[PDB]
């Protein structure tokens, strides 16, 4: 899933290093 | 805090000298300390979780994903090694797992968190833990069941039952998630103040009519997880102007909205050539946003990167487009045709950013029947004219016509944003 128009993920963005 | 087995109360001399050393910043010279303890004693565990604990914090002035990649395993060599007290135990693979999620391993995460359930299946905490690593990679079904099962031996788990409840609105359970969302968020357990559950309580609550829904928007405001019970994003930019509704000249993409304006019915023609010709590229929206109707989306740029294949199909509007950046490159926005029939309600909702504005384009506009409203104003499209608004506020659409409505929707940065902001800024 991508939030897109909303915001119905648990995390929207994956962050993933410094 | 039991952090010795006894054959490393015998060496605590040492031990205690070496953290000294981290404990005072010097962590370069206290990781080779540890490293020789580690080395001279190669089952002290004590010795090996501060070999770990010294490449962490190396990891965080480094900055370095590598430094930290390569204390993981050694969290992990501590829970291999014999005679390791229990605390230690947890404490170093929780940690494990708590960084590869940080570094974004999740698949490796949760076997660490699983690894910690079998450990210690009567800890409630770890459980909890657990459904999150399942939701980070997305796997609700999972995550329902390690809640489910946490709240039926502490039925009053605070952070199970937010979690619960965000778990069954995210399957339109929209009923049954409020009284968990609510529990959960009044509970004060630690977790539970997340403006997720703000977000998603209150929406829940407008989707079955309770009024109470903007008190707890208020409440989330006033514990500042929402910039205003109107605007209620949460991946944004402290900063950044705020309203509702923006005009051509206030944005400052000038431009951009002249080569729509005049171009409109090119942009129109390569979408309605769509809709007759390759209706497979208009996709139905699948975020849960209608109350009812139909409203299908043919996307040409998302996170800032562009569809080929969509571009094959509205060839002159791509072209068009490249020109300007401020849309082609808003990592945090889409530009997409968006079809939306009679019958059609869109449920009050908020974009996830105030980081983009949100420009239509009217292309087919019938004469009634076809609302938006973004907070307090209401608004209509007109045909080769554009609209403005802040998606991180409040909208609402209805589509009550006798025939179909199509727009155009270029997300732009949000002007006042600097450039080194849009490349440093996550894509969403
Ligand atoms: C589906 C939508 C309501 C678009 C929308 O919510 C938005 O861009 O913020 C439309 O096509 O009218
Ligand atoms: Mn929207």
């Amino acid at each position: 899933g991508k939030c897109k128009d909303g915001l119905g993920e648990y995390t929207c963005t994956s962050l993933e290093g410094f | 805090p039991k952090l010795l087995n006894k054959f490393d109360k015998t060496i605590k001399a040492e031990l205690d000298a070496a953290e000294k050393l981290r404990k005072r910043g010097k962590i370069e010279e206290a990781v080779n300390a540890f490293k020789e303890l580690v080395r001279k004693y190669p089952q002290s565990p004590r010795a090996r979780y501060g070999k770990a604990q010294c490449e962490d914090d190396l990891a965080e002035k480094r900055r370095s994903n590598e430094v930290l990649r390569g204390a993981i395993e050694t969290y992990q060599e501590v829970a291999s090694l014999p005679d390791v007290p229990a605390d230690l135990l947890k404490l170093s693979l929780k940690r494990r797992s708590d960084r590869q999620q940080f570094l974004g391993h999740m698949r490796g995460s949760l076997l660490t968190l699983q690894r910690l359930v079998q450990l210690f299946p009567n800890d409630t905490s770890l459980k909890n833990d657990l459904g999150v690593g399942y939701l980070l990679i997305g796997d609700n079904d999972n995550a329902k069941k390690v809640y489910e099962e946490v709240l039926s031996v502490t039925p009053n788990d605070g952070f199970a039952k937010v979690h619960y409840g965000f778990i069954l609105k995210a399957q339109n359970k929209i009923a049954e998630s409020i009284p968990y969302l609510k529990e959960g968020i009044e509970s004060g357990d630690p977790g539970t103040d997340d403006g997720r559950f703000y977000f998603h309580l209150g929406d829940a609550m407008q989707r079955v009519g309770n009024k109470e829904a903007y008190k707890w928007y208020e409440l989330g405001h006033k514990r500042g997880h929402f910039a205003s019970v109107w605007q209620r994003s949460l991946y944004n930019v402290n900063g950044l102007k705020a309203q509702p509704w923006w005009t051509p000249k206030e944005t400052g993409y000038t431009e951009l909205v002249k080569s729509l304006e005049r171009n409109w019915k090119l942009i129109r023609d390569e979408g309605l050539a769509v809709m007759d010709k390759a209706k497979g590229l208009f996709l139905p929206e699948d975020e849960n946003l209608r109350e009812k109707g139909d409203w299908s989306q043919f996307t040409l740029w998302q996170q800032g990167r562009r569809n080929e294949n969509a571009c094959k199909g509205a060839p002159k509007t791509c072209t068009l487009l490249e020109k300007f950046p401020e849309t082609t490159g808003c990592r945090r926005g889409q530009i997409k045709y968006s079809i939306m029939h009679p019958g059609t309600h869109v449920w009050p909702h908020t974009g996830p950013t105030n980081c983009r504005l949100r420009m239509h384009l009217g292309l087919v506009i019938p004469k009634e029947g076809c609302k938006i409203r973004c907070a307090n104003e209401t608004k209509t499209w007109e045909e080769g004219k554009v609209l403005i608004f802040d998606d991180s506020f409040e909208h609402e659409v209805w589509q009550d016509a006798s025939s179909f409505r199509l727009i155009f929707i270029v997300d732009v940065w949000h002007p006042e944003l600097t450039p080194q902001q849009r490349r440093s800024l996550p894509a969403i």
